[PDB]
């Protein structure tokens, strides 16, 4: 969204945009290329635009939009929870195997450019812990409203 | 039968905005308008709405001022920019809503069948509720009882399309309850998901208080209906017992051997490969 | 009567407050659970009937009050360990 | 010979059925990554023993 | 044919044969009962497999409301012996058309099924869920709905 401003051909012997003493005119664009080759900046020019952002609009936006309230004591309960437990450490175990190969590798073959040469958004840290983060906050999560559903209810 | 409604957010958006436009002047406490729709199925559409003038007495509380004639120009200036939008019913907010609603409600069913109400709620907006809606049925009251209108209710929800969003995600940009949780984010819903299960619960308490200690009139619908909930809540018992711990067991030795082990190793690759780096570096400086 | 603490009634306090012999209990609680007052079960090893009950009716000021309590005691439960969750886990939270 | 879940008793004369689990995979994937683990660590052994 | 619907419609086959037998009999115009049945050996046929479809009717509501049953209990109510209605449910377990099993050591035999630990959680949280935080939700709102007529 941009908003725009014509310009008189009277200041044609003077500074068209005839901006002062400020210093936020280099922010919110740079004239973009596919702007300026229209009638930017001979014909009209470019002009800020920030909004007038208020609370009571801001909360009751964001508030209701995204709520979940008896959602966040349910449980998805273990037919696929459990499921999910068996999808994830049986790569895990092979990408393990393949985290052993290069640790045990381990050769000078000048490391710092052995380890350059092969980014391949892979084994030995990318693909590893990412999944065990996974595994563990939705293995906390599941357990933890499990016990809490033991302790309210009786 | 109405499933559910859909609430788009330009609506509720614009009743606030014009209860900010009487409020300069504002003595009323309640803002009544016109909520366009569009019916699509037994779950229910509204994306547009506006305005009416409208007051109300204190006193004697069914003195009151729908305008027709404002009601018929601007619905056909709306239809004549947009003829996919019409009329399903109407708003109005202060959530200790006046006795009067029977009246509005019956007048302007002549313009929608089955016409429909939502109450948003302005300044209370704190706790669990984004906003309310009724549905108008009228029955006698029950089999040996006298006549009553009784509004009932269809629940409801917050709606999303495509350019909303857009607007609704470039207008957060501060928080936003970011996007699929962590640890934290996960204790949180779990924390104010339970804050509101006693807040439900405290005004079901203050209900059987008031009714039971004896003041009010007894509704009998709601007495049983409230019995069987107490005769559904689960006990603990030994088919209970080693079930629980036969799967918590089981979701627990993922957590333990699988992932503590691993996450441990790799901080420890991490120790070598620092402590190589370090000394190899420190003992070729000279 | 007892509020499902020990639903499991055994045959014979049928037969005593009906005061109906004992072979007809199976056939008296086969046709509640015909009309659909109740949605329990028989078992006949031990003869005792379990009940899962949903046909509530008027409970009678005065057992409001007893309602009341069971109301209180599951409030309480609630907040208090409640506290217990936000207080440990204050530092994460956030 | 395995063509038969059961199992008999000479104190009762009694044949007896029963069924299987099949739930054995979590902690046999389990226990085969430990087995991953070990040489990783032997792995790490003698990378702090060729240089400290 | 109402009484052959459901839920036992209480009947047992001892009642059934002494008050429609008659009907089988003469009477005012009754012909198709004496073509179907009553015959020598067309309806003798069809004489016991009325009682095949009574007893099979019996289990299958059975099946329905015992978690258990002792085999002697079975025997009085299906109005044949011990053996007959051991082998009469035998073939209807191989047919596997009535989900049962039987411990004929103690006579002693069972309808429900061994449920799984993914199961009986999956029974607990059902409970939980849908009919202790809706219901919870519900009667919320018809609290507030009183509020709307009692006062003022």
């Amino acid at each position: 969204i941009d908003a725009f401003r014509l310009i008189n051909a009277n200041m044609m012997v003077l500074g068209h945009e005839p901006r002062q003493t400020t210093s936020n005119l280099g922010h919110l664009n740079k004239p973009s290329i596919q702007a300026l080759i229209h009638g930017l900046n001979r014909h009209y020019y470019s002009i800020t635009i920030n909004y007038r952002k208020n609370e009571l609009e801001q909360k009751m936006l964001l508030n209701l939009h995204k709520k979940s309230w008896m959602e966040g004591l349910t449980l998805q309960d273990y037919s696929e929870h459990c499921k999910h437990n068996e999808s994830v450490v049986k790569e895990m175990l092979e990408l393990a195997k393949n985290y052993n190969k290069a640790v045990e590798e381990e050769d000078k073959m000048t490391p710092e450019q052995l380890a350059i040469k092969n980014v391949g958004k892979q084994d030995p840290k990318r693909h590893l812990e990412e999944h065990v983060d996974v595994l563990m906050t939705s293995n906390i999560v599941q357990c933890l409203a499990a016990m809490l559903d033991t302790v309210v209810f009786k | 039968a109405v499933q559910k409604v859909v609430v788009h957010p330009l609506v509720l958006l614009s009743v606030v905005d014009h209860f900010n436009r009487i409020g300069k002047v504002g003595n009323q406490k309640r803002v009544v308008g016109v909520l366009l729709g569009s019916w699509q199925k037994k779950v229910l559409d509204v994306s547009n709405s506006f305005a009416v003038p409208f007051d109300e007495d204190d006193k004697d509380d069914s003195v009151w001022f729908l305008d027709h004639d404002y009601l018929e120009n601007m619905y056909g200036m709306f239809k004549k920019v947009n003829a996919r939008e019409r009329i399903v019913g109407w708003y109005h907010t202060g959530p200790k809503l006046h006795k009067n609603d029977i009246a509005i409600n019956e007048l302007m069913k002549r313009y929608c069948p089955n016409s429909v109400l939502v109450i948003i709620d302005v300044k209370p907006k704190d706790l669990g509720l984004p906003t309310e809606a009724y549905i108008s049925v009228e029955e006698v009251h029950d089999d040996g009882t006298p006549t009553s209108k009784t509004f009932e209710h269809v629940t409801s929800e917050i709606g999303a399309e495509e350019a909303e969003e857009v607007g609704v995600e470039h207008l957060l940009r501060d928080i936003k309850d970011t996007t699929v949780g962590t640890l934290s984010q996960r204790i949180t819903n779990q924390v104010h998901g339970l804050k509101g299960l006693n807040s439900k619960l405290l005004d079901i308490r203050s209900y059987l208080e008031k009714v039971a200690t004896g003041k009010l009139p007894i509704n009998h619908q709601i007495i049983y209906q409230l019995q069987d909930v107490f005769n559904l809540l689960p006990d603990v018992s030994l088919q209970e017992f080693v079930k629980a711990f036969y799967l918590k067991t089981n979701d627990q030795m993922v957590v333990v051997y699988l992932a503590s082990l691993i996450r441990s190793v790799v901080a420890l690759h991490n120790l070598i490969n620092n402590k190589i780096a370090n000394r190899d570096a420190e003992k070729k400086e000279g | 009567t007892r509020p499902a603490n020990h639903r499991q009634l055994t045959f014979e306090e049928i037969a005593k407050s009906a005061k109906i012999t004992v072979n007809e209990v199976e056939l008296l609680v086969m046709k509640a659970l015909s009309v659909g007052l109740v949605k329990g079960s028989i078992d006949e090893v031990d003869k005792r009937v379990h009940m899962t009950w949903v046909q509530p009716r008027v409970l009678d000021l005065q057992q409001i009050k007893g309602m009341k309590d069971r109301l209180e005691f599951w409030c309480t439960d609630v907040k208090s360990m409640e506290m217990l969750v936000e207080h440990q886990a204050h530092d994460i939270l956030t | 010979d395995k063509k038969f879940h059961g199992i008999l008793d000479q104190g009762e004369g009694v044949l007896i059925i029963f069924d299987e689990p099949p739930v054995d995979k979590t902690y046999e994937a389990a226990l085969e990554t430990i087995q991953n683990m070990s040489k990783v660590v032997d792995s790490l052994y003698n990378k702090a023993k060729k240089l400290t | 044919l109402l009484k052959l619907f459901t839920t036992m419609e209480l009947m047992r086959w001892s009642t059934l044969v002494e008050d429609y037998g008659m009907e089988l009999r003469k009477g005012s115009l009754e012909s198709p009962a004496t073509d179907v049945f009553g015959s020598t050996e067309e309806g003798e046929k069809r004489w016991k497999d009325l009682k095949n479809r009574v007893v099979e009717h019996n289990i299958r509501i059975m099946a329905k409301y015992y978690t258990r049953i002792t085999m002697k209990r079975m025997a009085q109510l299906l109005d044949l012996s011990v053996d007959e209605s051991e082998a009469f449910l035998s073939n209807l377990v191989v047919n596997k058309t009535i989900f049962a099993k039987v411990d004929r050591l103690a006579g002693i035999i069972n309808f429900q099924r061994p449920k799984d630990p993914n199961n009986l959680l999956n029974d607990w949280s059902q409970k939980l869920n849908s009919l202790m935080s809706l219901v919870n939700k519900t009667t919320h709102l018809i609290a507030k709905e009183e509020m709307i007529h009692n006062l003022q």
